[PDB]
């Protein structure tokens, strides 16, 4: 059972732009000290995301899944707690849950159904499904865990495969560089097209910490990459934004002397 | 007992076996999929967890991780070479070196 | 010094500067 | 004139470490079964089978 409320304030979320975030293994092969170029689904460099907040304003909408997301959250005290995966998102097709309990994560991918606005009530109620039909995939894993708490991950579907990457980080996103190192592989093979998020309000003077997050879309690109001596990801340059990051790569390397080149 | 087969990644495949690896020594190897020859020797390289075998600057397979020690490993193919003749004149002698 | 070479001679062997193995490794002999 | 070569003397073979039979147990060796009218299915997926 779900309230269906008319006090909602309309208001577009905000913008940002990515710097030099988003950037990922994109295999498990091993290269030490060495500039490799790779084609494969990356975030274009200082690119618009969309940034929504939450704390009255409720910020949980409806976006599609075009290729492939990135998805940023700076909270603290661990609000936003799963995701939801699926095309119409009803009892008519399977969709994808993803959980994480206390001690535990969840995916399970089944029928089911939901509210209009499906919302999570320390945790003592669990509600957010009214049925749940013949579920083909379960699966049971460990849990994933100004403010201080940054998550970043990396959600692929391609060839019937559903990829999550994942980043944790203790500290309008900041600067700098980080890899996101290959997290989990599910062998689902749905055909995904929306998807939602989930946060934790538990009623209560009261505090509830807010909380934010920022959503990307990845895009086929062409990245070339730097491998240090243990083999952990440096620094990356994407080559079709400038003049000049093309002609590191056409020159297959950082730096650039002086001259003229075609 | 009946056997559910449709377009996925058949999950349930069956069982492998393993033997008994060997150091130091030219040998037809095979590692889940990764299957070359070369001589297999203790390697220094400290890879970290989820890699599991390494390349070089050639693009060719260099380094493995043994799926049930944890440990790293590295592959020389076997030695090779071209092989030369130095001789005096036929009209001379007979005898001959080997230049390897 | 060992190499018996002049001062000069060093710099010049100094100034002019693992693919080979790689290389090697493939077919080719150097 | 010619080339050598070494030749290899073996052949290695080596997978991970086998665990996570599939549970034939509760199956085969399950304390009761069900009649004829209910007869019992079970799904096994994601495990090796013995
Ligand atoms: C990109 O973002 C800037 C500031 O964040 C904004 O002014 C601009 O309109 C955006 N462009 C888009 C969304 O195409
Ligand atoms: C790289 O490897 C060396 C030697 O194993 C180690 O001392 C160092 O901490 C590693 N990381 C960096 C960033 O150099
Ligand atoms: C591999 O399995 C054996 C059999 O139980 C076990 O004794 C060993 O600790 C496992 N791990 C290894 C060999 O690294």
């Amino acid at each position: 059972q779900c309230v269906n409320l008319t006090t909602r304030t309309q208001l577009p979320p905000a913008y940002t732009n990515s710097f030099t975030r988003g950037v990922y293994y994109p295999d498990k092969v091993f290269r030490s000290s060495v500039l490799h170029s790779t084609q494969d689904l990356f975030l274009p460099f200082f690119s618009n995301v969309t940034w929504f907040h939450v704390i009255k304003r409720f910020d949980n909408p409806v976006l599609p899944f075009n290729d492939g997301v990135y998805f940023a959250s700076i909270e603290k005290s661990n609000i936003i707690r799963g995701w939801i995966f699926g095309t119409t998102l009803d009892s008519k097709t399977q969709s994808l849950l993803i959980v994480n309990n206390a001690t535990n994560v969840v995916i399970k991918v089944c029928e089911f159904q939901f509210c209009n606005d499906p919302f999570l009530d320390m945790e003592s109620e669990f509600r957010v499904y009214s049925s749940a039909n013949n579920c083909t995939f379960e699966y049971v894993s460990q849990p994933f865990l100004n403010f201080k708490n940054l998550r970043e991950f990396v959600f692929k579907n391609i060839d019937g495969y559903f990829k999550i990457y994942s980043k944790h980080t203790p500290i309008d996103l900041p600067q700098g560089f980080s890899a996101l190192e290959p997290l989990v592989d599910l062998p689902i093979g749905i055909n995904i097209t929306r998807f939602q998020t989930l946060l934790a309000l538990h009623r209560s003077g009261w505090t509830a910490g807010a909380a934010a997050y920022y959503v990307g879309y990845l895009q086929p690109r062409t990245f070339l990459l730097k491998y240090n001596e243990n083999g952990t990801i440096t620094d990356a340059v994407d080559c079709a934004l400038d003049p000049l990051s093309e002609t590191k790569c056409t020159l297959k390397s950082f730096t650039v002397e002086k001259g003229i080149y075609q | 007992l009946s056997f559910e087969l449709l377009h996925a990644p058949a999950t349930v495949c069956g069982p492998k076996k393993s033997t008994n690896l060997v150091k130091n020594k030219c040998v037809n190897f095979n590692f889940n999929g990764l299957k070359g020859t070369g001589v297999l020797t203790e390697s220094n390289k400290k890879f970290l967890p989820f890699q599991q075998f390494g390349r070089d600057i050639a693009d060719t397979t260099d380094a493995v991780r043994d799926p049930q020690t944890l440990e790293i490993l590295d592959i020389t193919p076997c030695s090779f070479g071209g092989v030369s003749v130095i001789t005096p004149g036929t009209n001379t002698s007979n005898q001959v070196a080997v230049l390897y | 010094k060992p190499s018996k070479r002049s001062p000069i001679e060093d710099l010049l062997f100094n100034k002019v500067t693992d693919l080979i193995c790689a290389q090697k490794f493939k077919g080719l002999t150097v | 004139t010619s080339n050598f070569r070494v030749q290899p003397t073996e052949s290695i073979v080596r997978f991970p470490n086998i665990t996570n039979l599939c549970p034939f147990d509760e199956v085969f060796n399950a304390t009761r079964f069900a009649s004829v009218y209910a007869w019992n299915r079970k799904r096994i997926s994601n495990c090796v089978a013995d």
